[PDB]
């Protein structure tokens, strides 16, 4: 929802036309600091077959 | 709706969409005189995007074919698909021709056919209820399609700013200069309109094309009709998530936006595995689907020739790999284990890359209902070598002291020759600065 | 019968022994029994029980073969942890090597199963179809990443189905012990080939120098005394014990249609093999001397390509200054001085290559002679067979 | 991925390599044109390792056939084995060269068809994930195979110095000199290149091939079609650790490391006992395993010519005894009990020797399911008897004044003759010093 808010905030800015763009980078950097805590929330189970597919897609997520 | 009106333009440009339509009827199993077969609704639930909606239950391709040579359209009007084509929404039947093979000829004939050139796409676009966009299947080969195809690159990206502008650009031969000598001028004039009056291009190479025609397919001596076979196969293969049903990224302006940041980097390398025609009867018993999507990433079948040692000093940014037909969709994730495992593609490490993988179902028809097919739409930054070849071939031809007055016949009565030199050298640097 | 009644549960089929003639039989039998007077079976007891014992032993050899074939599976584990076929495991461990060199990771698990699975698909198109690869999994250790990680990768044959009726817990734990000796033998077969190619890699590259030509020539001899001694001992002690144990058990579970002989061939199988391989509680003197030679041929190994690379790279800076002598003729006492430094760095690098080799063979002479004595003493096992095998390597 | 590329080269090397590819279909139990049985994949556990990978259901050889004698290669495409060779991964049909039975003819044809010989074994060495090596199916007989064969002994071992190089060299007949007379010159030239840019070789003598060809195959006239029978059998037999099942020494570069004891002494002697017409009459009395390595111990199977007074002043280091087919393996250690008692094979008493025995099962074939076939790959240090012979047939001929100017008419306008002699006595001296 916060990433969507920066999306409509960027279409608004192209309609109106510094400090503004850095507020964009902190919202994209807000989702990278979150994805970094997701990799440790996904790996922590106790291992079996179900979780190892879930970490496998998420490693492709950071790789993409 | 998401109806696209295709703009086939040029003497060579018109022939590469012609053999594209002959492929489409044969795979829906339809008959060329309208829909008369019941396989149209039972077999697939959509097929329109290049076909005009029912209002008579007869279908007309959404096509406009304008050229300054009526000679190319008579190789379409004597063919018995001249009742498939209905000429009064395509062209006003038996349109005339120009001087004409100069780029500035068709460029000056666009500004006094200014009325007709913006109504012959309205009489072919009045059946849609919200038009998606325009694909300019023009040609850089010759100055007829490039000449007239430059006009439509400007007026169609400002009188429709919301519609998608995208071209399937084909080059003329870059070894020769005796089959078209006016080649460094018209190439750079149209590349210039692509980087400020278009958003996406598709770069197809003609010199890596005939390299594949003597490799996997084998031809005794080269033939000027190969250009329309290799090009037409990847046209009907490319739109199979918007003809046939997909799932993710069914909006074409979704795939192309994940390919391209912005124009100034938009030149797409194409690769297409099925060119071996023994592979096609050895896929009944399964040819391995794990290596047939790794021969795209390395050069065995790319249609754009680029350095074979600059593939490790340059990085992919977006590479797309669309599998078509059988793959067994539950071992597509077994193949996708192995893409990351070798790292054949170099990626951008500053920020996100993209390994776009996509898959699609097909209409019943046995050479695409059991074969292993992989189509690549890459975006690799080593693409600066073709524009360095074309630009070096321009400054050298102007230092022979020619086409500086033996070319200033129509519509160019001023100096803008060094504007194409700086705008191409601007492009060649901004691709390379985009990766770190 | 109590055992065979638990085993029809396991399998699909739950039916009265073979013929349906047993359902008539119970019904005849209770009234028949009642129609006896004052006598009851006391010597006719033997005909009733032995024919029936024969009946659910012939239902048994049917249940073993008609579904979930256990006996093929007896052979299927032998290929993946008794390594009965090399062309499978050598085609794994060639692609596995660039992965095994780096310590273990926490992303180590998910990707080796796709490297494993593409490669057992690449060497087979007739053993891929049987589900032996979906009945094959990976085994990883609890070994903290502080090792290269080669003993870590291990294949296990995973069951918990009807194949796990004939197998016990006590069985695959001993199969771990048999894997690790066998994995290090087949590792030694391949790490000694690489360094052999390194004798032959660098030799083509020092040509232009008559000195270092013969230097590698004797080193190629002293390597052979270790290569030929590893080959006739490691290959031959294991192939013979693999032969004696595959031929003990596998032609005893389809030569007996009982259950208690199956387990009887199995629990003598798995403990004959490890005592001739590595371990037990008498053969503890075996592995002390088989690991002392295992680390001295690695100690011999890393000093070679640490000096052999230097033998070839130092001549490359000598050679490129000779290619620079003609560019000065087209477009010299101080130039001879740097040639004399190259000739000195070669002059140096030869007794260095000698002395480390003399320190290595004095270490190998001490392992090989101590390897003899502590295998030619020990009691309560057959030492006459082991003293036949080792006197066979030294004399012949 | 232990793929080996055959280099079939010369008039005699195409013929010995023909009956080697033709032999492989006969034991896999299949038609040379296809897969007609399931014994191609059940019998040979590992399908392809000398063939390129399947995408047409056919096994396409990894052979290059270059020659300056076109009769031999024209006996392939009118053979009913011209459905095994598919021309597009093998070679372009017809390859011509020099006259030319001279060494200096095939040696120069390697330097002006330099483009194709280094572009044909590298179009076939790119599918492999890791190359095993090169087998040089070349000959010393003729100048076509000894001339081209001398070039590749350099260029494959400065570019791929880790890969296995190994030639099946057959000398030209040494009991005649009435059809070949250039025989002492061309043999010594290849042997120099074999002694300092080579890994391992497998050499054979042609007079010791033809002693067997009249004692086992029972013909009265030696003919080069009965001499080629001995060479296809031992070729396919050496790699029945690789292509067929194995375990210990499963690589062919596993077997060969312990058959290399020190540079320029690794010339491996070949021996193969069961060849007799009535070899198949011993299955009425028990095809036994109690004599199948007492016949490989008994010295009467030599393909190397050597005295019987050289078997007590030389010593073996490494001896390989491969038993093939059905064998009953639980009495093969019982037979090995018995090798040491006769002592008709000696050991070096300063260092180790090793008596390697191995067995492997094979695809349904009568010589390997009813009959016992024994390949010996000896390394006996009595191999200096051929090397002294080649040298005495050389030093007498330069005093007749022949080929010191009768040889200098093609690319030799310098001396280099005493470079081959001097190197040759060092090889014989370093062989003779290595046993006591």
């Amino acid at each position: 929802s916060k990433l969507m808010s920066v999306c409509v905030m960027f279409t608004n800015c192209l309609q109106r036309f510094e400090s503004t763009i850095n507020n964009f980078d902190s919202n994209f950097s807000a989702h990278l600091m979150d994805l970094l805590d997701k990799l440790s929330m996904y790996s922590t189970s106790d291992c079996e077959h179900s979780m190892i597919n879930i970490i496998y897609r998420l490693d492709f997520n950071g790789f993409y | 709706p998401r109806e696209i009106i295709t703009l086939q333009l040029g003497q060579c440009g018109n022939q590469i969409g012609f053999e594209f339509w002959k492929q489409l009827c044969a795979e829906h199993g339809i008959s060329p005189e309208g829909i008369v077969e019941e396989f149209a609704t039972e077999g697939t639930d959509r097929k329109d995007v290049f076909f005009y909606q029912a209002d008579d239950e007869h279908y007309i391709p959404r096509a406009v074919l304008l050229d300054l040579e009526p000679r190319v359209i008579h190789s379409i009007l004597n063919s018995p698909y001249a009742n498939l084509y209905n000429p009064e929404n395509i062209y006003l039947s038996e349109h005339g021709g120009g001087a004409g093979n100069n780029w500035a000829s068709g460029f000056s004939q666009g500004e006094k056919i200014h009325e007709d050139i913006f109504d012959i796409i309205d009489r072919e676009a009045d059946g849609s209820d919200s038009l998606e966009g325009f694909v300019l299947c023009h040609s850089i080969a010759g100055g007829t399609g490039s000449g007239l195809g430059s006009y439509l690159l400007e007026r169609l990206n400002d009188r429709y700013p919301k519609k998608l502008v995208q071209t399937y650009s084909v080059f003329p031969n870059q070894d020769e200069m005796s089959h078209v000598v006016v080649q460094p001028y018209n190439s750079l004039l149209t590349l210039k309109r692509l980087t400020q009056n278009a958003d996406c291009v598709v770069v197809l190479d003609n010199t890596a094309l005939n390299r594949i025609a003597t490799d996997r397919l084998h031809i005794q001596n080269p033939s000027f009709s190969q250009i329309n076979q290799l090009v037409s196969t990847i046209m009907s293969a490319s739109t199979t998530t918007l003809r046939y049903p997909g799932y993710m990224n069914n909006d074409l302006i979704g795939l192309i936006a994940s390919l391209i940041p912005t124009p100034r980097l938009h030149f797409l390398m194409t690769g297409y595995t099925p060119l071996t025609t023994d592979q096609s009867v050895a896929s009944v018993r399964k040819t391995t689907v794990l290596d047939v999507m790794r021969r795209l990433l390395q050069p065995k079948n790319v249609m754009v020739s680029t350095g074979r040692d600059r593939q490790t000093n340059h990085c992919y940014i977006a590479i797309l790999n669309i599998i078509q037909g059988e793959v067994d969709p539950t071992q597509v994730h077994k193949s996708l284990q192995r893409i990351r495992e070798r790292k054949l593609a170099n990626f951008i490490p500053w920020g996100p890359a993209s390994i776009q993988v996509a898959l699609s179902r097909k209409s019943p028809y046995l050479p695409s209902a059991h074969r292993v097919s992989g189509l690549m739409m890459a975006n690799h930054t080593n693409i600066s070598s073709l524009f360095e070849r074309t630009c070096r071939q321009y400054d050298k031809l102007r230092k022979r002291e020619a086409f500086l007055e033996q070319f200033r016949k129509e519509d160019i009565f001023k100096d803008n020759f060094d504007e194409l030199d700086n705008s191409r050298e601007i492009v060649q640097q901004l691709i390379d600065e985009y990766h770190a | 019968i109590g055992k065979s009644i638990n085993f029809l549960h396991q399998v699909c089929h739950d039916q009265t022994p073979a013929s349906k003639a047993m359902a008539v039989g119970k019904s005849a039998e209770s009234p028949k029994d009642a129609a006896e007077l004052f006598t009851d079976l006391e010597n006719a007891f033997q005909t009733k029980i032995d024919a029936a014992y024969f009946d659910t032993s012939k239902y048994l050899l049917d249940v073993l073969n008609k579904n979930y074939n256990l006996l093929e599976h007896m052979q299927a584990m032998r290929r993946y942890l008794l390594l009965g076929q090399g062309d499978f495991i050598r085609h794994l461990m060639d692609l596995l090597k660039p992965e095994l060199v780096r310590p273990a990771t926490t992303l180590y698990q998910h990707n080796l199963t796709g490297i494993l699975e593409t490669a057992v698909r690449a060497t087979n198109a007739q053993f891929d179809n049987p589900e032996i690869l979906k009945r094959l999994d990976v085994r990883l250790l609890e070994v903290s990443p502080g090792d290269t990680g080669w003993d870590v990768f291990s294949l296990d044959y995973h069951v918990d189905g009807p194949i796990a009726t004939v197998f016990t817990r006590e069985c695959m734990s001993h199969y771990l012990r048999v894997f690790n000796f066998l994995w290090r033998a087949k590792r030694m077969e391949y790490i000694l080939t690489d360094i052999w190619k390194g004798h032959m890699c660098n030799a083509k590259l020092l040509k232009g120098m008559p000195e270092l030509s013969g230097v590698l020539h004797q080193c190629h001899i002293l390597a052979s005394e270790m290569v030929h001694f590893i080959h006739q001992m490691q290959y031959y002690i294991t192939f013979e014990v693999l032969e004696c144990s595959w031929d003990e058990l596998w032609n005893k579970v389809l030569k007996a249609q009982d259950l208690d002989h199956i387990i009887a061939a199995h629990d003598v199988f798995l403990d004959t093999i490890i005592s001739r391989c590595l371990l037990d509680s008498e053969s503890r003197a075996l592995l002390n001397q088989l690991r002392a030679v295992f680390d001295q041929i690695i100690e011999f190994q890393n000093a070679q390509d640490a000096l052999y690379r230097a033998a070839l790279e130092e001549l490359q800076q000598r050679l490129q200054f000779e290619e620079r002598k003609k560019e000065r003729e087209s477009e010299t006492a101080a130039e001879e001085d740097v040639e004399n430094k190259r000739i000195q760095e070669f002059q140096e690098s030869i007794p260095k290559m000698r002395s480390q080799l003399r320190i290595l063979t004095h270490f190998y002479q001490g392992i090989v002679q101590q390897f003899l004595v502590l295998l030619t003493t020990s009691t309560d096992e057959s030492l006459r067979f082991l003293s036949f095998r080792l006197d066979f390597n030294e004399h012949y």
